[PDB]
């Protein structure tokens, strides 16, 4: 019941603020290291084995992607992963690999002009190891996963290059569908009212809404919205109502109640 | 002035085979890709630096890499520069390598600081990346080559900072979100470098480009009799001179300082005042619209009676060495420290860099040993400290020195080669040696032991530039004229 | 400047719906965006204003008549995209003057013929 919000700034480094459950005030619980964290790009947080770990990537190539404990640690406390290369985006997911019978955690590290990297949360090493590459193409911007009928489907998204929704199969993924990119710096899947949707932005078109076809197993064009410079989509469900926030880098953030 | 004049940096790009294979083995794609990157960097530089980067030529290796390719940016940069010295001969202000081998360092591209307009230093290496990414890397590397670097002392003191506080500036580590504005200290370093005489080869307009004849591109190229640019900006400069890449009835120019109001200016006008004593004033030829070619004092000419020497148009003194290495407030110490520390001492006075057994310096000359300055600050403007800054204390002087390094193997902590020790006595290999060690050439002279028949100064091209009313090549005949 | 009927922004000419060719484009914009165009005639050289422009989209239109050498004056244009524009026929001499063009798209335009 103690929120540790990661407030990251492109200048002056980043901090971790603690929200007291009583005073509702955000006190800096941990001034995170700024020697490597200068221009943060994306942070991914997750809990596994009762250990809270969050991934930090720097928009600059000097700051290397690293995983840190909830309390906060140093440069390469438990693992180093991707370094001396591009660090752009990271996404945490759970997929069943061929060797391991049960569900296996992973990270996907997408980088500019660099092949995306799969990272298995190997329990033997207890680390996000096994730096590999997807067989699809180069220079993928963003990644996010979801589960349709147990089968994992994930997005490999490029700003202009045709993005992909692709199915997991145990060792690598298997292609499912490809959709055009018309200014989609982000393409986020969502599940609202048990309905699997996905939103692709459009810096140069009208943002597109896909619904997972229950018959064709492909994301058909469901709807077309217009939002100023979409960058992320985030959904809430309170009581019997659902709402969705569409970020805006160059304007006002859009809000849509799912009805 | 010279700063306000439009600089033209003749850049040539060397491309390895890694990105050639990554670009599906396509020559034309790589050519247009380099053209786009050059245009993007020129758009970056036009806003403030007023410098156009002309892509004079470009070479891409469709076969394979000629020399050894390593992930070390320094070793790869050295290999590229030595390959340029061995094979590349065409005139180009900068020679930049697009490194397909993505460097395993934290810095984007490796370029020498202030190394432009040099045969063994004029350029750098930029690693593989996105179009915008390597465009930014090339901009940073070319800023490095022109002496524009992020000021560490001012960063620590907060004297000047990035005005694009949103995503930082270009000079720092290349974030994903590129900025659009350079700091004012970048421009200040540019004026300091140009006034020092460095970057003197950036003031020539190439007649041949990789771009086909395009009307209004800002350069008078082949097939274009005149070029004032796009008529949108042609109103301010060269309105009546050239129109639509064509002359306006009776005309003789399109742009240029040597041609005021679209007409030839009187003979003897100075189209470029000398930045310092190392520079020679340039006078228009009387029939050329563009200013005279940049000419500086030949390498070895002293900035003053004895002290200081002009190398490549840049003045070099012990005080200037301390200013470049440590800071403006830092000045060279007196001969007291030179004779009391370089004679004997560890980390305080040393001729050669030998940690185990320091090289002894003789009492005949001590001005090429450990570089000793006065009031050295906490950190130098550029470089790194090999350990700690050396401090040593009837007159009392605050005596100091250091081991400032660079991206090259050369150590800036010692006295740079060519710093005067006396009459024709200058540093070579951390020792005072005569001119015969450097084997400086003799300009066109007729008398004995004189330069250009005594009266007159030889330019950097080993050609005499005689004084006023001296038309002879070797300054021997007087031709009055009005 | 930035047309009111268009949804043009600071960094783009994001035209939602234009009655015809907008010749009021400033050189400030770096890209173009046309969707659901009402006029049926692709005009000729309507962007003789900024060769530095790079991008434009044509989505779900009916350009049954298209100018030869269409939209001339953009040698640096490289993002040429037409999608869903149901077009009866294309003028033969339409793709000229584009010497630095990299990406093309002719999607859902329902063409049955293409000239030599």
């Amino acid at each position: 019941t103690q929120l540790y919000v990661i407030v990251a700034q492109l200048f002056g480094g980043s901090h971790i603020y603690k929200r007291d459950s009583f005073a509702n005030k955000f006190i800096k619980i941990q001034d995170i290291e700024i020697l490597k964290i200068r221009k943060p790009n994306d942070i991914e947080t997750f809990k596994i084995e009762n250990n809270w770990y969050f991934v930090v990537a720097d928009s600059s190539k000097a700051g290397f992607t690293t995983i840190y404990k909830w309390n906060g640690n140093g440069f390469y406390s438990h693992q180093s992963l991707h370094a001396w290369y591009r660090d752009t985006d990271v996404e945490y997911l759970e997929i069943v690999r061929t060797p391991q019978t049960l569900r296996t955690p992973h990270l996907i590290l997408s980088s500019s002009s660099q092949r995306p990297v799969i990272y298995q949360w190997n329990k033997a090493t207890q680390l996000f190891t096994n730096q590999t590459d997807i067989p699809n193409m180069e220079d993928v911007y963003a990644v996010k996963h979801f589960s349709v009928k147990g089968d994992v489907y994930i997005c490999l998204t490029r700003f202009i290059g045709d993005s992909k929704v692709m199915k997991w199969g145990g060792s690598s993924f298997q292609d499912i569908q490809a959709m055009p990119s018309r200014g989609s710096m982000v393409f986020q899947p969502l599940q609202i009212n048990n309905y699997q949707y996905a939103i692709l932005g459009s810096d140069y078109s009208f943002t597109q809404v896909y619904n997972w076809d229950a018959e064709k197993a492909k994301f058909v064009k469901f709807q077309e919205l217009n939002v100023q410079a979409p960058r992320s989509f985030t959904h809430v469900s309170i009581n019997k109502r659902n709402f969705l926030f569409a970020s805006s880098f160059k304007g006002n953030t859009q809000i849509y109640k799912h009805v | 002035n010279v700063e306000e004049e439009t600089k033209y940096i003749e850049l040539m790009i060397v491309n390895d085979h890694l990105m050639f294979k990554k670009h599906r083995l396509s020559v034309v794609h790589t050519n247009t890709y380099a053209k786009s990157v050059v245009n993007m960097a020129d758009l970056i530089y036009k806003d403030q630096l007023k410098t156009r980067i002309v892509l004079v030529a470009m070479e891409t290796w469709a076969t394979d890499n000629k020399f050894a390719i390593s992930e070390n940016p320094l070793i790869t940069l050295r290999e590229f520069m030595k390959y340029r010295r061995d094979f590349i001969k065409e005139k180009s202000d900068a020679v930049h390598l697009f490194s397909g081998s993505q460097f395993e360092s934290s810095r984007s591209g490796a370029a020498y600081i202030g190394g432009i307009c040099s045969l063994l230093k004029g350029g750098g290496v930029n690693e593989f990346g996105k179009t915008d990414l390597m465009a930014v890397t090339l901009a940073q590397s070319l800023a490095h080559n022109i002496g524009i670097i992020s000021d560490k002392r001012k960063l620590a003191s907060g004297e000047c900072k990035c005005e694009d506080t949103w995503s930082g500036c270009i000079m720092g580590d290349t974030g994903y979100y590129l900025p659009k504005k350079f700091t004012q200290c970048n421009i200040e370093e540019y004026h300091d470098f140009l006034n020092s005489g460095g970057g003197a080869c950036l003031f020539n307009k190439p007649s041949k480009l990789l771009d086909p004849p395009e009307c209004g591109n800002g350069f008078i190229e082949t097939g274009e009799e005149c070029d004032c640019g796009t008529p949108a900006e042609c109103v301010l400069e060269g309105a009546e001179c050239c129109k639509k890449c064509t002359l306006t009835q009776d005309s003789q120019c399109s742009d240029g300082l040597c041609c005021k109001k679209c007409k030839f200016q009187p003979m003897g006008t100075v189209c470029r005042e000398a930045v310092n004593d190392c520079d020679i004033r340039e006078t228009c030829s009387g029939n050329s619209s563009q200013c005279a070619p940049n000419i500086h004092k030949m390498d070895g000419y002293s900035c003053d009676g004895v002290q200081g020497i002009c190398f490549g148009g840049r003045c070099k003194t012990r005080d200037r060495q301390c200013k470049y290495i440590w800071g403006q407030k830092v000045t060279a110490s007196d001969k007291y420290c030179y004779e009391k520390l370089n004679i004997e001492g560890t980390e305080k006075g040393n001729c050669g860099k030998d940690k185990d057994t320091w090289i002894q310096c003789n009492k005949r000359d001590v001005l090429c040993g450990y570089l000793l300055c006065t009031n050295i600050g906490n950190i130098p403007r550029l470089g790194e400290l090999d350990g700690e800054i050396t401090s040593t204390l009837g007159r009392t002087l605050n005596c100091s020195g250091g081991h400032v390094k660079l991206e090259e193997d050369v150590d800036l902590g010692y006295v740079e080669d060519g710093t005067p020790c006396g009459p024709q006595m200058m540093c070579l290999e951390h020792r005072c040696l005569p001119v015969a060690s450097f084997n400086f050439s003799t300009c066109l002279s007729s008398k004995e032991g004189t330069i250009c028949s005594g009266n007159g100064v030889c330019s950097n091209e080993l050609k005499c530039v005689c004084n006023r009313h001296w038309i002879g090549s070797d300054c021997n005949t007087y031709f009055p004229h009005n | 400047k930035c047309p009111a009927v268009c949804t043009c922004t600071k960094d783009n000419a994001l035209c939602e719906n234009a009655r015809s060719i907008p010749r009021t484009v400033p050189p400030d914009v770096i890209s173009l965006s046309f969707v659901r165009s009402g006029f049926t005639e692709i005009s000729e050289g309507s962007f003789l204003f900024t060769p530095s422009l790079q991008l434009l989209l044509f989505t779900s239109n009916s350009f049954d008549v298209i100018s030869d050498d269409a939209f001339i004056g953009l040698p640096h244009l490289e993002y040429l995209f037409i999608e869903n524009n149901n077009i009866k026929s294309i003028s033969r001499h339409t793709f000229r003057g584009l010497k630095s063009l990299i990406h093309l798209s002719l999607a859902n335009n329902n063409l049955q013929t293409l000239p030599k």
